[PDB]
């Protein structure tokens, strides 16, 4: 509850149908980041993909224009499993 | 289940090699526990992170009154946390420094507690537990608590003094290593120092491999008998833990 990995998740650029997200990586090595996204209304299904731990950005594409979305990212430690997630909202 | 937000972090109980150990209270019930911190960057620099990950799983399954309970573990960006049972009386090492040596009633009771714990471990096919005094904690009733994770404990090394001959020569070993360790510990409890102590590694190695040791005059015949039965060079000649628990010197002096 007090911490999350990654931190400071943000949308740095966008098109009508895509988002470029960025985050701060921790010092410790991360296996990969789990990125989920879906319509904030809670009715549409959540889509999920992974991004290698060496990356600090990712592109979310195939989005609908003018829709509220919730994006969630959490890292994975090789030995100790997942970290707590961090979530943001963005309207395309 | 258990997470960092569930605990209020109290005063430090002591510092380990990779971080501090704190008295802790579960927020909802105020139940007293110990929170052990191990920095990830330190674990990796020492090359023991994999070892810690494996051993927290191992220890989480060991439920015995004389084995410190490991209730769970979690992590954040920089630390690994262990939620451990709180042993309020500290290490038996500090008790031994205070008393110089233990009498036979106190020693035989300790040996009974450890023989019980080691028999439980052996029933789980887990062997070679760390029972050096510096790594044994004491419960509220003064009962011993095996901790293991000895590499994580801040202190020369005491490991060598407790290794049986098959381990110092790096040969295949079995559950009989714990019988040898028991004999080394019984001697140190009664005498105040381990039996094979020497000022160099080669000298200590020679003493262990030859089982060269002497008893001070005050060590009684029953204690000598038990210790000598345990300190056999040939592991198969060391007794069963049941024979220790039923040894006449143990049953005459143990309060358990
Ligand atoms: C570094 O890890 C700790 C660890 O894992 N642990 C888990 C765990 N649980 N309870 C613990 N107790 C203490 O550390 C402690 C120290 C001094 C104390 N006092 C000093 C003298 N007494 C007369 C009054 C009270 C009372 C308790 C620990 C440490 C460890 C330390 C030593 C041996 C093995 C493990």
């Amino acid at each position: 509850s007090v911490s999350s990995v990654p931190t400071k998740l943000e949308v740095v650029a966008a098109t009508p149908t895509s988002l470029l997200i960025s985050w701060d990586a921790p010092a410790v090595t991360v296996v990969h980041y789990v990125i989920t996204y879906g319509e904030t209304g809670g009715n549409s299904p959540v889509q999920e993909f992974t991004v290698p731990g060496s990356k600090s950005t990712a592109t979310i594409s195939g989005l609908k224009p003018g829709v509220d979305y919730t994006i969630t990212v959490y890292a994975i430690d090789f030995y100790w499993g997942s970290y707590s997630p961090i979530s943001i909202n963005y309207r395309t | 289940q258990w997470a960092l937000e569930d605990f209020e972090i109290g005063r430090p109980l002591g510092k380990g090699k990779f971080g501090n150990v704190y008295l802790a209270r579960e927020k909802q019930s105020k139940f007293i526990l110990a929170l052990k911190v191990l920095f990830k960057a330190q674990l990796e620099k020492a090359g023991v992170e994999h070892q810690l990950r494996r051993e927290v799983e191992i220890q989480s399954h060991l439920r015995h009154p004389n084995i410190l309970r490991l209730y769970g573990y979690f992590h954040d960006a920089t630390r690994v946390y262990l939620i451990l049972e709180y042993a309020p009386l500290g290490t038996v090492y500090r008790e031994l420094q205070k008393l110089s040596k233990f009498d036979e009633q106190r020693t035989a009771t300790y040996i009974t507690e450890l023989a019980n714990a080691l028999s439980y471990c052996h029933s789980k096919r887990v062997i070679h537990r760390d029972i050096k005094p510096e790594n044994l904690l004491l419960g509220s009733a003064g009962e011993l608590k095996i901790a293991d994770f000895g590499w994580s404990v801040h202190a020369l090394c005491g490991t060598l003094d407790y290794l049986p001959p098959e381990m110092i020569e790096g040969r295949m070993h079995d559950e009989k290593v714990d019988l040898w360790s028991l004999g080394v510990l019984c001697y140190e409890f009664l005498v105040g120092k381990p039996p094979f102590e020497a000022n160099t590694y080669q000298e200590t190695y020679k003493r262990i491999s030859r089982v060269e040791f002497t008893f001070p005059d005050f060590v009684t015949e029953g204690a000598r008998d038990l210790i000598s039965r345990l300190l056999k060079h040939n592991p198969s000649q060391r007794p069963m833990l049941r024979e220790v628990l039923e040894h006449p010197w143990i049953t005459a002096n143990s309060s358990k």
